RNA sequence: UAGCUGGAGCCCAUUACGAGUUCUAUCAGGUAAAGCCAAUGAUUAGAGGCAUUGGGGACGCAACGUCCUCGACCUAUUCUCAAACUUUAAAUAGGUAGGAUGGCGCGGCUGCUUCGGUGAGCCGUGCCAUGGAAUCGGGUGCUCCAAGUGGGCCAUUUUUG
RNA sequence: UCAACGAGAACAGAAAUCUCGUGUGGAACAAAAGGGUAAAAGCUCGUUUGAUUCUGAUUUCCAGUACGAAUACGAACCGUG
RNA sequence: GGAUGCGAUCAUACCAGCACUAAGGCAUCGGAUCCCGUCAGAACUCCGAAGUUAAGCGUGCUUGGGCGAGAGUAGUACAAGGAUGGGUGACCUCUUGGGAAGUCCUCGUGUUGCAUUCCC
RNA sequence: AUCAGAGUGGCGCAGCGGAAGCGUGGUGGGCCCAUAACCCACAGGUCCCAGGAUCGAAACCUGGCUCUGAUACCA
């Protein structure tokens, strides 16, 4: 349906980095996320402690912080820009979302303001059709119809008609 | 030669010679052990009757 | 080396399968449970037969194994390969136990071999053929009869090989067309499940 | 898509909980009586918020199912004079007032308990004095957050000004300072008279008037400016303790026609390819 | 104490009925108890706040003591030659009201009413239930008989 | 030491109170059976599909492709099973009730309980209650003192090594 | 809300971190095995010491003794909400 | 014929795929000054009505899964009691009674309490 | 027949969960005319086979295998 309550729009950019280590090495993983976001991060600690990647159970191995809103659109279309506005018609998840991974300094921001080397990052999107909080509320939450999941053909259908 | 013995054999007939005794039904069934806050008020009561 | 098999033949004791807690059981001496053309379908042999044990006893695995062969020797040199599918219809999963100075201080035993419940009237193996070789195949099942401790009948049955079908029954499924052929066995269409499912012309009331 | 044996094992948890609006760790610890009083039902004092309604029951609970003897209902305040802004924190005090006078004049000691005829900010505790002790109810949130400053704590407090007794800390009142541990009763008074909105107005209205015209829009059209809620809160408080008082959807078609349509399915399919 | 603790043996009689596991309805905690009622006794595996012995289960009693959220239940137990009267407390979750005597207290009114009837009528009635007596007799209506016979051996 | 037994009795009694029993009513079980075309486990043999690539031949100038292959896997099946598996679930036995130790009315107490004569219980008083299924019968009903015994064996059924 | 599965995201692969979907418990609950638990009895977080005092009562073993353990009230003092 | 709130029974109520809905109500929804909350006004909390029934909620459909009932399985399996009954034995029979369960076939897919409120 | 003990580099053996070594042996240089010997470097292992718990196993428990050492007496 052309119905004017079935418009796409972002929940959440995601932006998590994979570093498997820790000090400093991971506290500027931190601000430099800082940086991107305006937000303060949280750090991902590890499970499973697989010794081959050389990580230790419950210690800090990621950081990531999540941006919504028109700092996330902002944020988006130059980590877009990274990739040339195109992807590869497959990083599109079955669900409802997208994602890609990039390398920091061709975003915004003088480098070594902070002294933090290039970090390379997965930024990760979620699309929805406005309504989700049937599925996300604490009082009387329930599956969201089909009608108004996104899906790929959806998300394909959002990236290349528009915002390009 | 095996020290340990153990059988239920005659036991119900032991038991029902002298009969399954109940003990007498009872007027007045005990009060011994019910809820003091009850049985406080219960005694508070029947020393003000008339 | 093992004990002669007298010695087991009464159901006396509840069953002891290898499980969680009876460990060390040895492997069983009979390791496949058809021989023959284990791949027709249900068309080729209508013939079906079975040997039928008529009393409780623990058949051995060693015997109702050479029972297949005893049958089978028969049964390829005489009718070939090429017509007949032998099924023994019974699993040795019951274990026997065995207590080999010492009296009976600690008198629970290891395992010694493993042997099969059989029960009246339970048919113990079963061979299918076509109608014109049932001979060969019935009088195997009597060279099998003399390796087996109880005593035996040899019926033919009224179904239709290893099916569930009576023979008139299932043919007239076949000639209204209200029967699928999954292979050894055969199924009904039947007034369940979606209309999608079913093929164009096998959608019955 | 979903196998048969896990349809077959499944159970499902009770229908309020399928459509998840009860929570029952709460209802049992709620209504279960002590067992020594035998048929005395503890009477609950429920409060829901819609997103434009404040429903306020007070309801005990029956094997047949739970039984209202006093309700009311945000949306019925225009009979009293609040027409706009019905689910602010003042509406839900005036709906708790509304409920605890419905509720004292329906059991006729109304006069004997008047609470506080003007409310106040500061927590109140009511006097079961003399020979009639007040009518004693259980706060029932719900599924909600009980953080402070709820709507909730402004019913609360307004069954409490009405006269209800009503098992109470000032822990959780709007305006608890949660550093200092206690209460500002200005602070109360404000979010009891709706000063916190009529705040907000002012500040929309100051260098924002767009947004405070698409933002308020019943309250400008029933002109309400920023300084007329405290009297027009006194008012409703007085009016409130002065009065408390076809075929749409298709029927199951039925063996006949249901079968009806399967031959008509059945040919289709069967003659068809 | 003395090789079995209290809840042995009891791998199957505390378990749940299938599909039954989980929440408990609130009808077990609104049914009212007053001394002197029949409730019997059958365990909640749940609960493990005053449970009764396994013994109990399934079982007949008499309330002797009603306190906030227990209920003093009084049964019989065989031991030896004679019975004990034990008086245990269950929780309100383990206990439900016997429905032994509700067709015994329906025939008390019942008969009551009849005997006052009687009273005010010719003044002699008889209020008891005999067994299930002989039958008087009667004419049947001669119908199509079906006539049946022993069936021949069929070895299939 | 408890049990089983004797002796001394005493208490009452055919009104009642009971019963190694049945009937009516109503509870509780998880054994026999049964089940795997239900979960856990064990397990025989095929049919049809399918992989975002479990691995190979051939085309793969090329892949965001396949024809065979052992086969994972999925689907509907299928032969056989379980004391320490179970949805279901017997028979036999088990518990409770079948009135005079009941019910109702009236006015009194409560230091309990309730928002409250609201309950819960009791107390005094007055009324009713054809004996409230079948059958049978005096009772350990109450108490005391105490003997011996505390090595068992046989049988039918269930049953462990 | 768990285990697991499905689709996904730089280095990243069978396995590191993140997101969504399904998820009757296929996880966790110190340990043995059984039972039980899903807006919890599990995971994280806040606050705490009812792991307190006085003596009785009951259940389990039982001779209907003790001990151990548990359960239900009572009279105090408190924790949390 | 509805809806909301609190519910009772907790699958005939669930599960999967779908089509549809008048007013009202629920809901979606706008915003983040305030109380409040988080990495994140997504959640929760507060304030509010511009729109939308798209979702949820509700109704209905499917030779649907599941579930409930019924016939049937079957007087079969089993099992209390009896036999100087049969049998070499395993087992079985008769006599006096009790009597199951899967597969298969047919039907069904909620009932309802209290307070308020919407219809045409 | 029971009960212990030990299975680790090619051989004999050290090892206390973060986790592998000792001598010697082997491989490549160096000294010598050449081989030792000596000097300097290099590479090691299915921690007996199969499971589980455990942040974390070769160690911890258990099942299976092979060797060795004991105890098998009164008649
Ligand atoms: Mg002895
Ligand atoms: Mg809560
Ligand atoms: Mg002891
Ligand atoms: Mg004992
Ligand atoms: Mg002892
Ligand atoms: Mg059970
Ligand atoms: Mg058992
Ligand atoms: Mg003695
Ligand atoms: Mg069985
Ligand atoms: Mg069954
Ligand atoms: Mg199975
Ligand atoms: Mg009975
Ligand atoms: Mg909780
Ligand atoms: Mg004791
Ligand atoms: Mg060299
Ligand atoms: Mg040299």
């Amino acid at each position: 349906q052309l119905n004017p309550m079935r418009e796409i729009k972002v929940q959440k950019l995601v932006l998590n980095i994979s570093v498997g280590e820790s000090g400093d090495r991971l506290t500027r993983a931190a601000k430099v996320l800082e940086q991107l976001s305006g937000q303060s991060p949280v750090f991902s600690k590890a499970r499973y402690t697989v010794r081959s990647f050389g990580i230790r159970r419950n210690e800090k191995i990621a950081c990531y912080v999540t941006i919504r809103g028109e700092k996330a659109m902002q944020l988006l279309e130059s980590g877009l820009k990274v990739k040339e506005y195109e992807l590869l018609r497959r990083n599109f998840s079955d669900t409802g979302c997208f994602g890609f991974g990039i390398q920091e300094h061709i975003d915004l921001g003088m480098k070594y303001d902070p002294s933090t080397g290039i970090y390379g990052m997965d930024f990760f999107v979620v699309l929805e059709r406005a309504g989700y909080r049937v599925s996300r509320r604490r009082r009387c939450k329930a599956r969201v119809g089909i009608h108004q999941r996104v899906t790929k053909e959806d998300a394909m259908k959002w990236f290349q008609v528009k915002y390009e | 030669a095996k020290s340990k013995n153990h059988t239920a054999h005659n036991q119900s007939y032991k038991a029902h010679r002298n009969g399954i005794k109940k003990p007498k039904r009872q007027r007045q069934a005990s009060t011994k052990g019910m809820d003091p806050k009850f049985l406080r008020n219960l005694r508070y009561s029947r020393k003000h009757n008339v | 080396g093992r004990r002669p098999a007298r010695c087991y033949r009464q159901i006396k004791n509840k069953p002891y399968p290898k499980s969680r807690y009876c460990r060390g059981v040895p492997d069983p001496k009979i390791r496949i449970y058809d021989v023959g053309m284990k791949k027709k379908g249900v068309d080729e042999f209508p013939s079906c037969v079975h040997l039928v044990s008529w009393e409780k006893e623990n058949v051995s695995s060693e015997a109702l194994e050479a029972a297949r062969i005893a049958c089978n020797k028969y049964m390829t040199k005489n009718a070939g390969k090429d017509a007949f599918h032998l099924r023994v219809r019974v699993h040795p999963y019951h274990v026997l136990r065995i207590n080999k100075q010492t009296g009976m201080r600690g008198a629970f035993g290891k395992p010694l071999g493993t042997c099969a419940r059989v029960d009246i009237g339970q048919v113990l193996l079963s061979v299918r053929c076509k109608e014109s070789n049932a001979v060969h195949a019935d009088e195997a099942l009597r060279r099998a009869k003399f390796k087996f401790p109880g005593r035996q009948k040899i019926i033919r049955s009224r179904k239709w090989g290893f099916t569930k079908f009576n023979r008139a029954d299932y043919i007239k499924y076949k000639s209204e067309g209200r029967i699928v052929p999954d292979g050894v066995n055969a199924k009904l269409l039947g007034v369940h499940g979606p209309i999608a499912k079913r093929a164009p012309g096998q959608a019955i009331l | 898509q979903k196998t048969r044996a896990y349809s077959k094992r499944f159970q499902v948890k009770f229908k309020r909980r399928r459509q998840g609006k009860t929570d029952y760790r709460a209802r049992l610890r709620l209504t279960n009586q002590d067992k020594n009083k035998y048929n005395t039902p503890k009477y609950r004092f429920v409060v829901r918020f819609t997103n434009k309604d404040v429903t306020a029951q007070i309801v005990y609970a029956t094997i047949a199912g739970d039984i209202v003897m006093a309700a009311a209902y945000s949306h019925e305040l225009p009979r009293y004079g609040l027409e706009v802004g019905l689910t602010n924190y003042a509406a839900a005090y005036c709906t708790g007032l509304l409920l605890a006078r419905r509720v004292l004049k329906c059991r006729d000691l109304d006069q004997e308990y008047e609470g506080n005829v003007e409310a106040t900010g500061e927590d109140f505790s009511v006097e079961p004095a003399d020979e009639r002790r007040p009518f004693r109810a259980l706060l029932d949130v719900g599924l909600i957050r009980t953080t402070t400053g709820n709507r909730v704590f402004g019913a609360l407090k307004g069954a409490l000004d009405g006269g209800l007794d009503i098992p109470h800390s000032d822990k959780r009142f709007a305006g608890f300072k949660k550093d200092e541990k206690q209460l500002d009763a200005e602070i109360h008074r404000k979010y009891i008279y709706g000063g916190h909105v009529a705040d907000y107005m002012k500040s929309l209205a100051d260098e924002e008037p767009e947004k405070y015209q698409s933002h308020f829009s019943e309250y400008i059209k029933k002109g309400i400016e920023a300084d007329n809620m405290e009297a027009l809160y006194k008012k409703v408080h007085a009016a409130i303790r002065a009065d408390p008082t076809k075929r749409y959807n298709p029927k199951k078609l039925t063996y006949e026609q249901r079968k009806a349509s399967l031959v008509e399915r059945l040919n289709a399919l069967n003659s068809s390819a | 104490p003395a090789g079995h603790g209290l809840r042995s043996r009891t791998r199957d009689l505390f378990a749940r009925p299938f599909r039954k596991k989980g929440y408990i309805p609130l009808t077990t905690y609104l049914r009212t108890y007053k001394v002197g009622e029949h409730v019997d006794v059958k365990v909640n595996g749940a609960v493990h706040k005053g449970m009764p012995h396994k013994f109990y289960h399934g079982r007949t009693g008499r309330v002797w003591n009603v306190t906030k959220r227990a209920i003093g239940v009084e049964i019989n137990k065989q031991v030896g030659n004679r019975i004990i009267k034990k008086r245990i407390h269950v929780r309100v979750e383990h206990v439900q009201p016997s429905r032994c005597n509700e067709e015994f207290l329906q025939r008390k009114l019942n008969n009551d009413k009849l005997k006052a009837e009687a009273k005010v009528r010719g003044e002699v009635i008889s209020t008891k239930r005999q067994p299930a007596g002989p039958k008087p007799g009667f004419m049947v209506e001669g119908t199509t008989i079906e006539t049946v016979t022993p069936i021949p051996y069929d070895v299939v």
